[PDB]
RNA sequence: AAUCUCUUUGCCUUUUGGCUUAGAUCAAGUGUAGUAUCUGUUCUU
RNA sequence: GUUCGCGAAGUAACCCUUCGUGGACAUUUGGUCAAUUUGAAACAAUACAGAGAUGAUCAGCAGUUCCCCUGCAUAAGGAUGAACCGUUUUACAAAGAGAUUU
RNA sequence: GUAUGUCUAAAGUUAUGCUCUUAUUUACUAACAAAAUCAUUGAACUAG
């Protein structure tokens, strides 16, 4: 559907116009499923129109909250370390491509290139023993029938040493205020008042 | 949901009723129309009035409607669209409003500022004020 | 007979012309598939393709599938499917005319829907209100690449190129107008011949300009108006009376 | 919206038909207004789809099938039906059709019957018209080209001729009837006829075909009791044989007419 | 003749009503029956 | 396709979703090509999305490493008001832009505690959430807006548009209703109405000028009708 | 008993079709040109 | 194809192997749509002209219309969006006078 | 200077006294026009 010169595309052209009203939804689905810094690549299920008018990412980015908190914490530490140690952090230019440059063909220019390393903070063999083997997976423990309800990825159940390891990895982003009196006159109701 | 088309000019008053004709309307085209709302057509066109039928009033105790144009008040049976009575409205001029109470008193408010009270069944004008 | 062989591929798929027309403006409109921001005097062009009845005709999948409609591209000499075509690849004849009878009232022999009114230029599919069997042959000048030719020779060439497309009722060349009228026996053959001869060239391999055939604009084959000639008009009325007589028998038989 | 007016001939002889209904699916060919489209197939395996091309209102006004526009009772075109009713009623009934889009729209909204739809919609009058139709049913260079035309010579066994000259052609005769009758005689052929000349020429594929043609009965050939006369034309012909312009063809036709009237 | 009427599974990207458009239309008046005007009954104006 | 169906071939949509005329447009071309907020908002959303996808593409090509990718994405999500014109067409989006600026402030000062100024903060999750929530509410709005635009493309514009009584029409509509009422009262009192109402227009001009309005030979009841309606307009 | 023309009466028969801040303000100009126009003189009549 | 049952050949006989044969399983896609001229998109280009109420320059807001365009639009804009400007004869009678006619 | 409107003209063939010469007065219109006092300066610029 690159060039729809032939008359055979007359119906597909109308389908393209018809897909425009749903384009914001497709954009949301694409963006909410964006790969996180610890993921090199991410396969997503998509629902596509047979004329090629539109492609919707058809899945929800479900995560285990203490795991996701630890993943972002490890990323946070790795990023601070990289900014500290890199003498020249060359920020990339925007937009990345010229206005005249047509979008690259995935299968011809991207699919064959070996992906670069993601942001993976080096975990310790012993202090992170319980988390090291799976922390940076796309959907950690999705196949472990003991830790997760199943590939639908809806419920999780962890052991004490794993929760301890996630809590410890999360220190930069986790909440540290255990005393409820900390919020005296600094809580929802006092703001309402 | 429904638009009733038929009048040839501005509509002055509309009255709803519980059964066919469920809508009764009066117009500047000098007619009173009884409508079949489901069909969207007039059940009956009453053409006796010479001038704009400004005012109408449903009788609260019987299935009849009063209507008026200058110097002309008439009563109509709604079950069949039949002329019931011609009131003694002579020389009362433009009538802006009609009202009927449960005691059969019909009130006609003149644009000249005269209050006319009539006996609904006979059409007799019993008071001018 | 065509029924003895399989249809021949007239033009290979790779040889087909690209769907993008010749440039006549600054920008190609990707919706309408037409050039914009410009103007031209005459957009017509001579058809690079031509039907050859004796050579191209043959069986297609349509014959086995029980297809009724003829192939539009076959008529134009440019069908790339050959024997695998879904539509019929031969000149319409009485047997197919008979099978088309119930649809021919509203569809042409190609299965295209007829209109209530003719185009203001009389081109196109044609009206369902008239059983028009007569074609108008204009553009003879361009079809001959402006070769000076005598009226009888023009008439002979038209008779040759059209008689091979079905049974002919009559042909007339009007030199006073440099236009021809071809009347067919069946409407489906007039429809088919119209599509086949549209934009064609009247030149022959015995002509000087044969190599320049595609320079100008081709033959303009359109539907013919009502013939004003009283001599034709009276035989038209006699045909109407014959058709009505032949129909009253069917009415009295049915009822 | 009343059900669609589709005839038995369009539905076909199949036991059951599946019909797809699409509200506002199409623009009526007659009135240009939108209508509920119905499309179906005579059989699930048939290769064609039959669609209602006109709305129920236009079909009802004309008493015709929505799928083929033939009369719903007589199953014939509107034009022929209106002529057949004209022949018996003498009233000369006709279905006039609007040209302007606004008028087409306006006309389609009238609750009336157009042309012969009056007669054909009421079966009583249709029968009462079939009976009456039964009573109708039972009841200048010619001086040069005349030496190019073979008129001096005769129809003969001996001379082998692949080409022939035809004259006394009535203008009613189409070309295909002439080719067809010659085909019948030969048990199966380039024909030129100029109807303004009322003559023509016939050229065969090879000499044995012409010899077989001359073997069957200046000679004569029959077309519905029109007596086309035939002469062997040894000198080859072309379209120029009958004149270069219309006036020459007409003059040639008058000359041939008086020659025929002398021959008879 | 028994016809089984079924609704088409429309493509959600295409217009649902192909024939739907904005069209001005002048409708005719149906003069089926006469409605009597029953009107039963010096220079100041 | 939408641009070309409208016949605007003189407008070129760049691959970065910029829309520019390819020549100087006539006033009629300018008026006809005046695309609305639904189109422009959709285009700016496509521009934002392409910026993000292109950054990931740069990483997959191997042109930028994962830290430059994270920082680039965070930069994009924090600079939407600079990298796109989205605020032009839906100015309420400034709330999202402000939220992202505020998040950057709290994030950077947490992140940079012992690092100082410079690129490198790739914690894009909060700004990313802000834009996802923006889309949640933009979806029904654009579905309606674009659906209407495309409906006009296929079906054309409605012929039965009823103009409302806005401030710019109040006097004109008031005049229409006043004249209709005066005419009704006069015609019903009498045993060319447009000529009679000229006296109403004159009585209003007389009232405005404080000139006494008096027409010799005018019927007394009609004078009283005009006078009361003039007083109602005056009030 | 039937024409024609007068005069009166009747008919008004090409017989003023909205709105706001009278909707608002302005009405001093060189050269050359364009269009219309003015006095005079012969000429036309 | 698979599988259940039966005949048979191979084997000393089973397992297994092949040829034959019956049953079970699985059961009607798709098109309102064909691929450049002839069933319909428009702008633009060349020329001339340069916006209603005016002596002059202008803000407007409406209405009527089988004209609509832009716009998400019941907002607003499009020269006050445009068109509006022409043509106009009979419910025709009463009273009276002076001339015309048998 | 606009808005905006109009034009674009073969062929791609459908059958049969009252005036005149001419020298002025007056009005209206002109995005036509770099106009001499009050070490070189209105200067390419204004539209519903
Ligand atoms: O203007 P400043 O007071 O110097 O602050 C700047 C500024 O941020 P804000 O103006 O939004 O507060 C930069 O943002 P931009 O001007 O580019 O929009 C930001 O750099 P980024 O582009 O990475 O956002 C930079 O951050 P950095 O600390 O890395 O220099 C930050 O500096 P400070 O907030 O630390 O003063
Ligand atoms: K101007
Ligand atoms: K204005
Ligand atoms: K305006
Ligand atoms: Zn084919
Ligand atoms: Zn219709
Ligand atoms: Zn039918």
């Amino acid at each position: 559907h690159s060039d729809m010169a032939s008359k055979m595309y007359n119906t597909d052209k109308k389908a393209f116009l018809g897909a425009l009203k749903y384009l914001p939804h497709a954009i949301l689905k694409l963006l909410e499923n964006m790969p996180h810094p610890w993921e090199q690549a991410k396969e997503v299920k998509v629902l596509y129109h047979t004329s090629g008018a539109i492609t919707f990412v058809n899945e929800t980015p479900r995560v285990i909250e203490p795991v996701y908190t630890a993943q972002w914490s490890a990323t946070w530490i790795a990023m601070r370390r990289e900014k500290r140690d890199r003498t020249h952090f060359k920020r990339m230019r925007f937009p990345p491509f010229d206005d005249d440059e047509p979008p690259l063909s995935y299968e011809q220019h991207i699919e064959n290139i070996e992906p670069l390393d993601p942001i993976n903070l080096p975990l310790d063999s012993q202090d992170d023993e319980y988390v090291k083997d799976w922390l940076y997976d796309s959907r950690p423990l999705e196949e472990d029938s003991k830790k997760v309800n199943g590939t639908s990825y809806k419920k999780w159940s962890f052991d004490l040493p794993e929760m301890s390891n996630l809590y410890r990895l999360s220190t930069p982003l986790r909440d540290e205020v255990t005393d409820k009196n900390y919020y005296y006159l600094f809580d929802k109701k006092s703001f309402f008042n | 949901v429904i638009t009733l088309v038929g009048h040839k000019g501005p509509i002055n008053q509309v009255q709803c009723t519980p059964v066919d004709p469920q809508v009764v309307s009066s117009s500047t085209d000098a007619t009173v129309r009884l409508w079949d709302v489901v069909a969207g057509k007039t059940m009956k066109v009453l053409t006796h009035h010479k001038r704009s039928v400004r005012a109408t009033a449903l009788h609260p105790k019987e299935f009849s409607v009063a209507s008026a144009c200058t110097d002309d008040i008439r009563s109509w049976g709604l079950a069949e669209g039949s002329l019931l009575t011609n009131f003694e409205s002579e020389k009362t001029g433009i009538i802006n409003t009609l009202s009927i109470n449960q005691d059969d008193v019909l009130f006609a408010g003149g644009d000249n500022g005269v209050l006319s009270f009539y006996d609904y069944k006979s059409g007799h004008k019993y008071q001018s004020l | 007979s065509w029924r003895d062989k399989s249809a021949k591929v007239q033009v290979k798929e790779s040889e087909l012309p690209s769907s993008i027309p010749a440039q006549t403006g600054l920008t190609f409109n990707i919706w309408y598939n037409k050039w914009s921001q410009g103007f031209a005097g005459n957009t017509r062009f001579v058809s690079p393709f031509a039907l050859q009845p004796q050579l191209h005709s043959g069986k297609t999948r349509g014959d086995n599938d029980g297809q009724l409609f003829f192939c539009l591209f076959f008529a134009k000499g440019m069908c790339c499917l050959g024997p695998k075509c879904e539509y019929l690849h031969h000149i319409p004849d009485e047997e197919d005319i008979g099978k088309l009878a119930l649809r021919t009232e509203v569809l042409d022999c190609f299965g295209r829907e007829k209109f209530a009114d003719y185009r203001e230029d009389m081109g196109g599919i044609g009206s369902f209100r008239k059983k028009n069997k007569t074609l108008y042959v204009g553009g003879i000048d361009g079809a001959l690449n402006s070769k000076h030719l005598k009226p009888a020779q023009i008439e002979s060439r038209i008779r040759f190129v059209f008689s091979r497309l079905g049974d002919i009722d009559r042909i007339r060349y009007v030199e006073s107008k440099n236009c021809g009228f071809v009347k067919f026996k069946y409407q489906a053959n007039a429809e088919f011949a119209k599509e086949a001869m549209s934009n064609q060239t009247l030149l022959l391999p015995s002509d000087k300009e044969w190599d320049d055939r595609r320079e100008g604009t081709g033959l303009l084959v359109k539907w013919a108006n009502e013939d004003p000639d009283p001599a034709a008009q009276k035989r038209l009325q006699e045909e109407l009376k014959l058709e009505s007589l032949n129909m009253m028998v069917h009415l009295i038989n049915n009822n | 919206e009343p059900p669609p007016n589709i005839c038995e001939q369009c539905l076909g002889d199949e036991a059951n038909i599946r019909m797809t209904k699409i509200p506002q699916g199409s623009e009526c060919k007659i009135c240009t207004l939108p209508f509920t489209l119905y499309h179906f197939k005579t059989s699930k395996r048939s290769n064609n789809i039959i669609k209602t091309l006109i709305c129920v209102r236009c079909a009802t006004q004309r008493n015709i099938c929505q799928c083929c526009m033939l009369d719903s009772r007589w199953h014939i075109p509107i034009q022929l039906r209106d002529h057949l009713i004209s022949l018996v009623n003498e009233e000369n009934v006709m279905t006039e059709e609007a040209k302007n889009d606004m008028m087409k729209r306006f006309l389609s909204l009238k609750n009336v019957k157009l042309g012969g739809a009056q007669i054909t919609s009421d079966p009583s009058e249709a029968d009462n018209i079939v009976d009456k139709l039964k009573n109708i049913l039972l009841r200048v260079d010619i001086s040069h080209i005349l030496k190019k035309l073979p008129l001096n010579e005769s129809f003969l066994k001996n001379p082998s001729t692949k080409s022939f000259f035809l004259y006394n052609i009535d203008a009613s005769i189409p070309e295909w009837k002439i080719t067809d009758t010659v085909s019948q005689l030969l048990g199966i052929l380039s024909l030129i006829v100029n109807h303004k000349a009322k003559c023509g020429g016939l050229r065969f594929q090879s000499s044995e075909l012409g010899e077989r043609f001359v073997s069957k009965i200046r000679g004569v050939l029959l077309i519905d009791r029109f007596r086309i006369f035939i002469i062997p034309w040894s000198s080859g012909f072309s379209a120029a044989s009958f004149g270069t312009n219309t006036a020459e063809n007409i003059k040639l036709s008058l000359s041939l007419n008086k020659l025929i009237q002398l021959e008879l | 003749h028994h016809i089984e009427v079924v609704s088409k599974q429309m493509d959600p990207l295409l217009p649902r009503f192909v024939g739907k458009k904005a069209r001005k239309v002048v409708a005719p008046t149906e003069n089926d029956e006469v409605v009597p005007v029953l009107h039963m009954d010096p220079n100041e104006w | 396709l939408l641009i070309h169906r409208k016949g605007l071939t003189y407008l070129h949509l760049d691959y970065n979703f910029n829309l520019k005329p390819t020549k100087t447009l006539t006033t009629k071309e300018r008026k006809k090509s005046r695309l609305g907020n639904s189109f422009h908002l959709m285009r700016e959303l496509l521009k934002m999305m392409k910026l993000i996808v292109d950054t990931h593409v740069q990483f997959r090509l191997g042109n930028v490493d994962a830290f430059q990718l994270a920082d680039g994405i965070h930069y994009i999500l924090n600079h939407i008001g600079q990298l796109t014109g989205i605020y032009r067409y839906k100015y309420k989006v400034m709330h999202q832009i402000r939220a992202c600026k505020d998040l950057k402030h709290i994030i950077y000062y947490k992140f940079n505690k012992n690092l100082g100024k410079g690129p490198g903060c790739g914690f894009w999750q909060p700004a990313w959430r802000v834009w996802l929530n923006f889309l949640r509410g933009t979806i029904p709005l654009l579905e309606r807006y674009i659906g209407n635009l495309i409906t006009r493309q296929f079906e054309g514009r409605s012929n039965e548009i009823v103009k409302t009584t806005t401030k710019q029409r109040l006097d004109a509509y008031y005049d229409l209703e006043l004249r209709n009422s005066v005419m009704d009262d006069i015609l019903e009192m009498m045993p060319k109405a447009r000529t009679i109402l000229q006296h109403l227009s004159e009585a209003w001009r007389c009232w405005k000028a404080n000139i006494p309005w008096d027409v010799p030979g005018m019927p007394a009841p009609i004078k009283k009708i005009i006078e009361r309606y003039i007083k109602s307009k005056a009030d």
